[PDB]
């Protein structure tokens, strides 16, 4: 897994 | 998207003093600002991130601090190698943005520049074109006057200045200027010479070649 | 041990495209986020877009979308970002930069600069500006090469093929009439060594892809 879940509420 | 107005937009603190930038978000970003010194040349180097915490290895002299809107980053003793210029950034969402930055300068005690002339290369002479350099290496602060004479006659339009940044060492600058004239031009005469005016000499340097020798 | 190896400087037509590449080592690639940031000189840094290697998703600022593209191949470890339509605006230094956790610009490339030009590239002169009685000053002697006759920026010159640092200054280019870019970099050292010691300049002009070097000695 990389860190995309973890960044996701950072681009909405 | 989030503004990140950065204030002051440039430093000019001698060594040792104490500095501190301030940046304001347009809305609240909570603790979720970094903080980067990017010296000249490099990329942007991380120093304090979530606002408030030193990276791996940055000096204890960095710090930052804020939560919400308003952010300062302080230098607690600038040394010279902290020339640089430094960005806060908010990395609360997307788009993710930058302050403008802030030069950080030094002032420092006056010092003379190290004079020194260059002949063209007898290499660049097979190419038709003669480029004269004058150096005047490691002087403060910038201001300074070069002219170029030629046979004693004082020179317009020919020659080009560059001077380097801040040197992160002892503070000062370096400049060159560089005469470019014609082989024919160069060869029809004798004495080249760069004389250089600066607030650290007691009266103006001359530094010359005669052509040949 | 991380590491962004960013490629060199180009000159790209306006209209064209020109395809960037940042080769990643030192960690699993597929682990995380990597962005692409474009700094004008001297001006702010602007985020252009996000790609994961994992997947291929990529998150783009709304104002880059129809001007970039990002990619990734996972065989090779490398990041790319084509830009599209070229315009002197376009003209700018582009980073990657790598993500860690939930923070997105950690690691950092050295930096790639794009000239939007329709001018050809052309490769240095590189000449001697050799140690002399008229470059002593207070038991020390000045040297070092003149790079003349270039486009487009940048060229990076080092000393003794990096083993010499200590009182270099390469000079920022000047822009000639003719439209080429020319500098300097020059070093002080000990007048009493010039019989003994080697002095050599590496130039290296990565957008033609020239690479010089030149013994600089005392004139005879
Ligand atoms: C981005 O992450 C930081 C840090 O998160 C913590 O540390 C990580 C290594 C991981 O273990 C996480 O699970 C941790 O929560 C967040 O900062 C923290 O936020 C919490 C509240 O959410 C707060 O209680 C902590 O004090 C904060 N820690 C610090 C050092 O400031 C931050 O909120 C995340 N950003 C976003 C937009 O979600």
């Amino acid at each position: 897994e990389d860190n995309e879940k973890l960044r996701k509420p950072k681009h909405k | 998207s989030i503004v990140m107005t950065q204030t002051p937009k440039f430093l000019l603190v001698s060594a040792g003093d104490r500095v501190t930038i301030t940046c304001k978000a347009s809305q609240s970003v909570t603790n979720d600002v970094t903080w980067y010194q990017q010296k000249p040349g490099q990329s942007p180097k991380l120093l304090i991130y979530y606002a408030s915490n030193r990276y791996t290895g940055v000096p204890d002299r960095f710090t930052g601090s804020g939560y919400g809107t308003d952010f300062t980053f302080t230098i607690s003793t600038v040394q010279a190698e902290d020339l640089a210029v430094y960005f806060c950034q908010q990395d609360y969402s997307s788009p993710f943005t930058f302050g403008s930055g802030t030069k950080l300068e030094i002032k420092r005690t006056v010092a003379a520049p190290s004079v020194f002339i260059f002949p063209p290369s007898d290499e660049q002479l097979k190419s038709g074109t003669a480029s004269v350099v004058c150096l005047l290496n490691n002087f403060y602060p910038r201001e300074a006057k070069v002219q170029w004479k030629v046979d004693n006659a004082l020179q317009s339009g020919n020659s080009q200045e560059s001077v380097t940044e801040q040197d992160s060492k002892d503070s000062t600058y370096s400049l060159s200027s560089t005469l470019t004239l014609s082989k024919a031009d160069y060869e029809k005469h004798k004495v080249y010479a760069c004389e250089v005016t600066h607030q650290g000499l007691s009266s103006p340097v001359t530094k010359s070649f005669n052509r040949g020798e | 041990q991380v590491h962004l190896q960013q490629s060199g400087g180009e000159v790209a037509r306006p209209g064209a495209s020109v395809k960037l590449s940042c080769k990643a080592s030192g960690y699993t690639f597929t682990g995380y986020g990597l962005s692409w940031v474009k700094q004008r000189t001297g001006q702010g840094l602007e985020w252009i877009g996000e790609i994961y290697p994992r997947s291929g998703n990529t998150y783009y600022n709304e104002k880059f979308k129809g001007k970039a593209t990002l990619t990734a191949d996972k065989s090779s470890s490398t990041a790319y970002m084509e830009l599209r339509s070229l315009t002197s605006e376009d003209s700018a230094v582009y980073f990657c930069a790598r993500s860690w956790g939930n923070s997105s610009f950690v690691y950092w490339g050295q930096g790639t600069l794009v000239t939007v030009s329709a001018a050809s590239t052309k490769g240095p002169s590189v000449f001697p500006l050799a140690p002399s009685s008229k470059s002593t000053s207070g038991g020390t002697a000045a040297l070092g090469c003149l790079v003349k006759d270039y486009f487009p920026e940048p060229v990076t010159v080092s000393w003794n093929s990096g083993a010499l640092t200590s009182g270099v200054h390469t000079f920022p280019a000047v822009l000639q009439s003719s439209g080429l870019y020319s500098l300097s970099s020059v070093v002080t050292v000990p007048s009493s060594s010039l019989g003994t010691q080697t002095y050599i300049c590496n130039v290296n002009h990565k957008p033609s892809n020239t690479k010089v070097d030149k013994k600089v000695e005392p004139k005879s």
